[PDB]
């Protein structure tokens, strides 16, 4: 009967794609909760791993980041969270270390993933190299995009694995996700990839 | 193989799960620790 569920929070400046990201798992959006009192829709996302089922229920603010921090009821119970930025948009990186002391000052020390979104865009102002050289220990990096689902699954696994405590953790299947709006350019998704690899073994 | 989340995975005694956010709270507990939601 019972589930494997976590509270996950998904942070960030506004306009990063938060909203466009959590929205591209189909069932989450169809099963979403609007919650009058805090002004959050949370997804209910399953992912089916090869131990079972696990459900992250991700916390998607309307919009409020714009205006301050967020209440604490937002943060309440969290057990792992995304702090998401926009690759195009260099503040919105600038701004990530006070979306983290946010989270650990109410949540302390949960697993943490830093996205960051928007890579389908060539314009692109915040580069691995810089987001290496910021690295922070335990802050796992994912570059994503969440209108065309590249890397989608990545924060996710990283976190199930985490919170699980099993390494060796695998999702037996993709969820079923909105298709693509805009094309990821293979060309420039290998770049990027590569960027990130050399930026991370580099000496 | 057995480590599977049906044979190994079981919630807190009396836990309930808030209808309204899905948070998972105590059995102690009236209303929601997060969005104050009453139980049940
Ligand atoms: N090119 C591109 N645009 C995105 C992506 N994600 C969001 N956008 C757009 O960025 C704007 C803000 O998106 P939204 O999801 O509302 O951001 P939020 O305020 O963080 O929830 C919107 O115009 C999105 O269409 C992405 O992966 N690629
Ligand atoms: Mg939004
Ligand atoms: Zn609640």
């Amino acid at each position: 009967e019972p589930q494997v569920q976590f509270k996950l929070v998904l942070v960030g400046d506004g306009g990063t794609g938060k909203t466009t990201f959590v929205k591209r798992h189909l069932t989450g959006e169809s099963e979403k909760k609007y919650v009058a009192t805090l002004g959050v829709e949370v997804h209910p996302l399953v992912f089916h791993t090869n131990r079972g089922p696990i459900k992250f229920n991700v916390w998607d603010t309307a919009g409020q980041e714009k205006f301050g921090g967020l209440r604490d009821g937002y943060y309440i119970q969290a057990q792992c969270a995304i702090i998401m930025f926009d690759v195009t948009s260099r503040v919105t990186y600038k701004n990530v270390p006070n979306w983290h002391r946010d989270l650990v000052r109410v949540c302390e020390n949960i697993p943490i993933v830093l996205c960051g979104n928007k890579v389908d865009i060539k314009d692109r102002k915040v580069k691995a190299k810089s987001i290496v050289f910021h690295r922070k220990k335990n802050l796992q990096y994912y570059d994503i995009s969440a209108k065309s689902n590249y890397n989608f699954e990545k924060p996710f696994l990283w976190l199930a694995r985490k919170l699980i405590g099993d390494p060796n953790l695998e999702f037996v299947a993709m969820p079923a996700l909105a298709p693509p709006e805009v094309v990821m350019d293979p060309a420039l998704a290998a770049q990027y990839e590569h960027d990130l690899e050399v930026a991370q073994t580099t000496a | 193989g057995s480590m599977d989340f049906r044979s190994v995975f079981s919630t807190k005694e009396g836990q309930w799960d808030c209808s309204a956010c899905l948070v998972q709270n105590e059995g102690s507990s009236t209303k929601c620790a997060a969005c104050q939601n009453p139980r049940k």
